[PDB]
């Protein structure tokens, strides 16, 4: 009957039942156009850092075009296999399979196109507000305009329209093939797959707390731990769910003798038979919101990694090796009203012999412990501390170096000169710093000497290791004001850029990890939609497939206000268990490296965590709505 | 009602806030636009909202109050006038019902009182053929056979002037006729009307009435005092029935005593029930038991007491006190 | 316990009226085993439907223990329905996910009986029917002369006013029908329950004490049984089926 | 429904279109705003504010346009689920008024009920002195006189009997039993009874029945036989009426034909209908044209068919039409 | 009707191969309401495909009215079941966007028939199964037996000669399923059509009058009913199935 008019009444239907569907085809066509649309920008390349700045944007275009087809893909198979009651009986009624394909391809072409269309229409307002967001993370003050950019229109219609074509192949695939015309109790092997999967787990976690500890230490063995880390993590998260919730189901049930409620029977009904059956996709979402974590916790902590990290590896406010261009800069900074305080330092280069003071394995040689290169300063140049004779204090942080290099209290230093040798012993470990990093190597400390040793130690002055300046010629600046002339002067002052500047190695790293949070902030939330998306989408068939259920509980008295109040429970342990698993693999994983970026946790990742639950929580509190609306036409 | 304004509006102020943090959010990602100036146009325009809450929650929560108030009373006018066009088709609603109910019931009434109407008629024409009937019979020369049949045919007359007088008890009060009446020409008429029901039980009459005149409705008082005869005469059997008048204070009291069973002191309270009949004799059973409540509900508009007392195997007294003259004056002006 | 003071209910589409009660009036004391029986288009299976909470009334006042159901709302009627009134249904209604222990025990769960007294009434009830030793046992292994002890057993927990069983025995065998009649009738002894059963075979109603013949929605004479053969009161009843 | 909504809820987007006027009219003047970075923030509130107020119409003018369907047509169900608390108020009003117009109704049933009870109660009180007057007749010893007073308590306990059948006619469906009945006894019976009238007026049967057996319900057919046989009697002067019963085919039949003045072929179609009198005499005005009615209404469910052959000065003839024996299958197992 | 004659189906996945069907001879007549019992493995969904001959069959000779199911082509097949075949399911298939009316005139639809025809067919299939009065709703606002009605009032419009059903009782409880299966008997004697139900429930099977009784192929052992009373015959279709 009016074919056309069934194809109408069925598209109206799908449009009730699948709308996140529609919000989520719309906010992935929103966001590629965005990106799309900022990669030509001819502003972009105001964003200086190592990376280009519009090559980091053509990649995570095309890392976003894979989650978005993977999603599509999976749910357009979802949604054809509820649809085989009707295409059996189509086929007994006298149709053609020629022609139920056109009734069921033509009522879905119209949703995808008027999605498609719509998207593009709402990811043109919003292109300038990427712009502008992305200006404020990576501090630029240009200007955003709103434009039109037909550049992403070609990409954005091509995509998507090989993505459709891939979904009419599948459909007709499916609709030849499963056509045709026709319409307990534990065993032996489950209880030790549970308790395999337990205990590789337990493994996996156990053996990254060693890593960066004191063993493994060669280039080659550490990638050896890292891929049976997460092998381990991987083969016992996915054995998790096949064996190992239906052991503890088991213990909890026979725990309780015969007396259970109505929440209980809800309960254990579902995730002792259906978490089962979904051990491939649950594995998936818990590695990936695990991956999304942790990566963007480590980026943000990066940051103040950075600003501490850049105001240490230069001591002063600038860094000098040439007295020309030093004296000219001075001589350009007395005339613009600006007075400089300038103090320079002169340093030995040696080695001596610091074996005896790690308290950790020779397996840490990072060089050999007897000639490990060390600065040697004087004592009068420091303007507080005053050591005596036979004495030396150490200098620098680097919250790596600890963790890596362990030093024991006053031990024995062997001066390694050329003919003697002056044992001291170590008093402690300082805070601050007090020389460059190009002259300590990479981030070895530095020792301090006595004047009268030093009046010694510098007559010495063994030219065998030593490097192009022996002096650490460097300009502070006067009280807090206006340092932005003071850099330019600077800039202006070295074309070969040999030397450095607080305020600008404060800046590269900025960018860099600004463009990477930014990255994987968008990747995370669209990754995010898809999940729930999914997620909510195995409900519908779970809820039918348990109405039967809820008609005989109505017949010996429960009421609709208990139903519900035992259905709250099951739809939050069917969304919770992913969510916990996914939380203690991002801990643990965080805290294993969480000291090779900065110096701070803590901080940012409770408010990532607070934010992915608080989203997941939205779609998982959309599903009583259903479940509601099922429960009220059992009677 | 405020938690229920609060709550059936949560989609508006929610839509209300959004905006605003939209607002703060796009100036403060920009440069160009001074984030202090829109924190302050936020804060008064939040103030302002709160006043227009204010307004709008004092205009608008009124007709629904209204309308609950209007449920369960007895005001129809509880409702007030709605204004806005959401109001109107609840007020559409509620007046079909009511007209509907209005209908309905009338022409239910209406019904009801043809048939009654109609069974009336009905009564009249029963009654025709007993009159056609002692027409025929008022020829006889047997005395028994004539004794028995007026007998009989006095009974049924009897119960259909019960019967009629029952009918129109309800609207007794639009047949009220206020003059005075002699009461001896009408008891009289009463003692002629039972003269077969005397003849054959041997009962007697004497008459000694102190007062002449009294102030009632001459249809029903008269129908009254037949009841009662009528009552003394079938519980008496060759016995005097005394009928005295006697003026007591400024009222006049008509006693009615006759020298028959009596009635028992337990039943005494219930004589004036309704359908009340005696269970010591079945020779009562025939009694339909509803004269007296005819006549005592009756007498109630003519402002006449019945007063009654009767002694176990002795005898009855019933009393009918008069009214005053001047208590009718009220009833006059009405 | 029972009291019915002249109902009658009319099933209207809102078009055409034909009323099915015609003014019944039944009196049951406590704790005797009765029966209704007779036709096959008669108000029977709606009088025992009007009689309990599950079927709503048009004219008349029905008292159970006592309290009046007429005048109630759904939530005190449901509530009140809840705490007393056994029911033994037609068909098992039996949930395939729980054992023997927990169907019959779920229901008691809204009362928070802790767990060992509630274990030693569960003793106590399974102990008479026979079924102790189907603790652990899903309903889909047992036969189907079982399913519904554990019915009835579910149905006698938590020792409620009336119990309405609408025709128990309909199909089973005649040894199960038997074995489980004269469990019915023992708990029925041991402890004073009032059991009203709808049925259609005369062997099922030759237990019971009473019986009454609703016609039409009317009377139609009453039996009384009393100090009786179970055999000649069945044949009483034969007979009393053949003039109807 | 557009306008509807949009003037019902006009004082909201009133407030939110005065903030965007109010932001541009601001950003317009200020020498630190810029004017071509809020436009895009208007722009962009705009298009939630549409958005918003299109999902908002759909949810909420859904129950004012159920309840207008509901209001007048049908489908008492009609009215939706109410969601929001307004909408939870006017429906448990409006079904408590319904609640009280079926209370109403119940009331009237009672009513009636009540007024069956009396009328029923008057009946047989009516109907036991017609049995006095009867056994107090069966004594005279006169001839003209005793013969007037049958006539007279004959007619009476006719017309109370076509009264009784008229009120029993309402409810003779499940008074209806059929069985095997002999018509010479019934016919008998008839003319027994009204032996007073045919005396007076010197009318005779003539009794030849070919057929004795008829299948109908005997006493509303012995009824209708004496209704026939009274007007015959009543409508004949000095003549004979012949009564015969013959098997016509598969059916059986019952004539009785008068040798009296006959009906008006103008007036012979509307014999049967309820209160049709013949204006031709005065006599008939006593009739009260209802006992052929009765007669006719009650052969209709007993597959009785009258069929009249009336002449004026000649005579009229009424047939009874019984119906087969097997069509009474389909009414005795059904 | 039909004849079996050594009903055969074939196999042969991979090396392992059974032998479902071993020969079945089946002889029945117009104005049947054959049913065929009997226990689990005996491949009865099996015994429906060879039987509606949907899946190709393997050998044996059957005659659909005259007409063999070998002697004609995939189209042609297609096209015989299509025009003289009618099918009920276990579970109610119909489209929850139609109505309760264009759900039943669907397959007269696509045929090319005048509209008084389909009209005048529709009333009286729904008067004779009494859904006329919703004859405008939707299956998403009945109950649980009027969708199964409906479903069955489908395959009776196109007027044809046998009537295959599956299991007519699986979601329906005792009243609805009672109801259903005295329609089915009811409308069985107005038009000549063969019902061929095979159920494993004996209360639905019990309305039947030629039962057959199959454990792993040509087993005959069959009651023929006759002139019991419903009762008699349910006792011995239970002894019969009880003793095997
Ligand atoms: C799986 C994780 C889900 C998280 C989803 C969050 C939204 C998606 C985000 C993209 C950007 C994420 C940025 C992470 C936090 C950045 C912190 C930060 O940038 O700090 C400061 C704040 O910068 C910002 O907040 C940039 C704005 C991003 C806020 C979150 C973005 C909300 C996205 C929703 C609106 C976008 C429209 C499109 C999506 C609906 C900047 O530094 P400063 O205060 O100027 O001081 C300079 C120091 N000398
Ligand atoms: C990066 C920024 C990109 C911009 C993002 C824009 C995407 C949002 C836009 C448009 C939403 C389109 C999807 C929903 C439209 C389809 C739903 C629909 O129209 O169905 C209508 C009713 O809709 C519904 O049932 C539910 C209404 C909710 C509105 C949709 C909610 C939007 C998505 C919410 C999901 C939230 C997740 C957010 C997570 C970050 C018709 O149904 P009916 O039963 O016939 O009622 C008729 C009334 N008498
Ligand atoms: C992040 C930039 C946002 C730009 C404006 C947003 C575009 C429109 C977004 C959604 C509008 C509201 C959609 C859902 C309304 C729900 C209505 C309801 O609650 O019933
Ligand atoms: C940061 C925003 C968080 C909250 C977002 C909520 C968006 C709207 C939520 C309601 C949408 C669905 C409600 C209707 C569902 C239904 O009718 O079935």
């Amino acid at each position: 009957m009016n074919i056309n008019q069934l194809i109408l009444r069925n598209l109206k239907k799908n449009l009730r039942n699948y709308y996140l569907y529609v919000f989520a085809l719309i906010f992935s066509v929103a966001l590629y156009f965005a990106f799309v649309t900022l990669q030509y920008d001819p502003a972009i390349n105001e964003v200086k850092a190592s990376i280009k700045g519009a090559a980091a944007i053509k990649t995570a275009s095309i890392l976003l075009v894979a989650v978005v087809a993977i999603f599509i893909l999976y749910a357009n198979t979802i949604f054809i296999k509820r649809r085989s009651k009707e295409i059996g009986l189509f086929q007994l009624i006298g149709m053609t399979k020629h022609k139920i394909f056109r009734i069921l391809s033509a009522e879905n072409v119209m949703l995808y196109f008027g999605s498609l269309a719509i998207g593009v229409a709402a990811g043109f307002s919003i292109s300038k507000l990427v712009l502008m967001i992305l200006f404020k993370i990576v501090d630029v003050k240009a200007d955003a305009k709103l434009h039109f950019s037909e550049q992403a229109l070609v990409q954005t219609v091509i995509v998507f329209c090989g993505i459709y074509l891939l979904i009419m192949i599948m459909n007709y695939t499916f609709i030849k093939k499963q056509s045709i015309l026709s319409l307990k109790k534990i065993s032996f092997f489950q209880m030790l797959i549970g308790a395999l999967g337990i205990v590789l787990i337990l493994t996996g976690y156990y053996v990254s707390s060693e890593l960066f500890g004191g063993k493994f230490k060669t280039i080659n063995e550490l990638f050896v731990a890292m891929s049976f880390i997460l092998g381990s993590v991987i083969i016992g998260t996915f054995l998790f769910y096949k064996g190992s919730v239906t052991f503890i189901s088991n213990i909890i049930r026979k725990s309780k003798g015969g007396y259970l409620n109505i929440s209980e029977v809800l309960s254990l009904s579902s995730i002792m038979f259906r978490m089962k059956s979904n051990a491939l996709l649950l594995t998936i979402i818990t590695t990936v919101s695990a991956l999304a974590i942790g990566l963007l916790s480590l980026a943000y902590i990066s940051y103040y990694s950075s600003e501490k990290t850049a105001e240490q590896n230069v001591a002063a406010d600038f860094s000098f090796m040439n007295e020309k261009d030093a004296k000219l800069f001075e001589n350009k900074l007395r005339e613009s009203n600006i007075s400089f305080v300038k103090k320079a330092t002169p340093v030995l280069q040696a080695n001596v012999d610091i074996a005896n003071i790690m308290d950790g394995t020779p397996k840490e040689m990072q060089g050999d412990p007897g000639n490990m290169q060390l600065a040697v300063v004087s004592d009068k140049d420091v303007k507080g501390v005053d050591v005596a004779a036979g004495e030396a204090v150490f200098s620098g942080y680097t919250d790596l170096l600890q963790k890596i290099m362990v030093f024991k209290d006053s031990g024995v230093i062997k001066v390694k000169s050329k003919h003697e040798t002056q044992p001291l012993k170590y008093k402690g470990l300082r805070e601050e710093f007090l020389v460059s990093y190009t002259f300590t190597s990479g981030g070895m400390p530095a020792v301090i000497v006595d004047d009268s040793l030093f009046k010694q130690l510098d007559k010495d002055k063994d030219p065998r290791i030593q490097l192009a300046q022996s002096t650490f010629i460097g300009v502070n600046v006067k009280h807090d004001d206006q340092m932005e002339k003071a850099n330019e002067l600077f800039q202006q002052v070295n074309k070969k850029n040999e030397h450095l500047s607080r305020l600008d190695t404060s800046a590269a790293q900025k960018s860099l990890f600004g463009m990477v949070m930014f990255i994987v902030g968008f990747l995370g939330l669209t990754f995010l939609i898809t999940s729930g998306c999914i997620l909510y989408f195995k409900q519908m068939g779970e809820s039918e497939d348990e109405k039967p259920s809820y008609t005989i509980l109505r017949k010996l008295g429960f009421t609709q206000g208990d139903l519900i109040k035992g259905i709250r429970i099951k739809q939050m342990y069917n969304f919770g268990i992913p969510l916990v698993v996914g939380l203690f693999h991002s801990y643990f994983a965080v805290q294993s490296g969480w000291f090779l970026f900065g110096s701070e946790v803590w901080a940012p990742m409770i408010m990532v965590m607070v934010l992915y639950t608080a989203l997941y929580s939205i779609f998982g509190f959309l599903s009583v709505l259903y479940y509601k609306k099922v429960i009220k036409s059992s009677l | 009602m405020i938690k229920a304004f609060l709550i059936e509006r949560r989609s508006w102020i929610a839509a209300f806030l959004f905006q605003q943090a939209l607002m703060l959010f796009i100036a403060f990602v920009d440069p160009s636009i001074s984030f202090g100036n829109v924190l302050y146009m936020v804060y008064l325009c939040i103030l302002f909202f709160i006043i227009f809450l204010w307004f709008r929650y004092r205009k608008e929560t009124a007709f629904y109050k209204s309308l609950k108030t209007w449920e369960n009373n007895l005001d129809v006018t509880a409702i007030n006038e709605p204004e806005t066009p959401f109001e109107a088709m609840v007020e559409r609603s509620i007046a079909g019902q009511t007209e509907h109910l209005k209908q309905t019931a009338a022409r239910h009434r209406l019904a009801l009182e043809n048939e009654k109407d109609e069974l009336m008629a009905w009564i009249h024409e029963v009654k025709t053929p007993l009159t056609a009937m002692h027409l025929i019979i008022d020829r006889m020369e047997e005395k028994a056979l004539k004794s028995q049949l007026s007998y009989e045919w006095l009974r049924i007359h009897l119960l259909l002037d019960q019967q009629l007088h029952q009918k129109r008890i309800s609207f007794i009060e639009n047949d009220l006729s206020v003059e005075f009446i002699q009461l001896q020409p009408l008891i009289f008429k009463e003692i002629k009307d039972l003269q077969s029901w005397c003849i054959q039980k041997g009962i007697g009459f004497d008459i000694q009435l102190e007062a002449k005149e009294v102030l009632s409705d001459a249809k029903w008082l008269a129908f009254i005092i037949r009841q009662l005869l009528t009552n003394a005469v079938k519980y008496s059997e060759a016995s005097e029935i005394e009928i005295k008048s006697f003026q007591k204070g400024e009222q006049t009291q008509l006693q009615v005593k006759d020298c028959g069973r009596g009635i028992d002191p337990k039943d005494v309270p219930r004589i004036f029930d309704k359908g009340f009949t005696s269970t010591t004799d079945h020779h009562d059973q025939a009694s339909t038991g509803m004269g007296l409540y005819l006549a005592k509900k009756a007498a109630a508009p003519l402002l006449i007491h019945i007063d009654v007392e009767s002694e176990f195997g002795a005898g009855t007294v019933f009393t009918l006190t008069f009214p005053i003259r001047n208590q009718f004056e009220h009833v006059i002006s009405v | 316990i029972l009291e019915a003071n002249k109902i009658r209910k009319s099933y209207g589409n809102k078009l055409n009226k034909q009323e099915v009660l015609k003014g019944i009036d039944i009196h049951i004391e406590k704790g005797e085993f009765v029966s209704i029986m007779g036709a096959s288009g008669s108000g029977k299976t709606t009088l025992l439907n009007v009689l309990s909470s599950i079927d709503q009334v048009s004219h008349g006042t029905i008292h159970i223990n006592g309290n009046d159901m007429t005048a109630m709302k759904e939530k005190q009627l449901a509530e009140f329905r809840k705490q007393h009134l056994g029911f033994i249904f037609q068909d098992y209604n039996l949930l395939d996910t729980l054992t023997v222990k927990e169907n019959i025990l779920l229901p008691l769960s809204i009362t928070k009986l802790s767990k060992k007294e509630a274990n030693r009434k569960f003793e106590e009830v399974a102990k008479e029917l026979g079924i102790y030793e189907l603790r652990d046992k899903y309903p889909n292994e047992i036969s189907g002369g079982q399913k519904q002890r554990t019915s009835a057993g579910r149905a006698f927990i938590h020792d409620p006013s009336i119990i309405f069983a609408d025709e128990p025995t309909g199909a089973l065998d005649s040894k199960s029908a038997s074995d489980l009649l004269n469990k019915l009738s023992q708990l029925n002894q041991k402890r004073n329950a009032t059991i009203i059963m709808v049925t259609h075979d005369p062997v099922a109603a030759s237990y019971c004490g009473r019986v009454i013949f609703i016609k039409d929605g009317q009377m139609y004479t009453q039996l009384n049984k009393g100090g009786q053969d179970r055999q000649t009161f069945f044949q009483d009843i034969m007979k009393t089926q053949g003039v109807l």
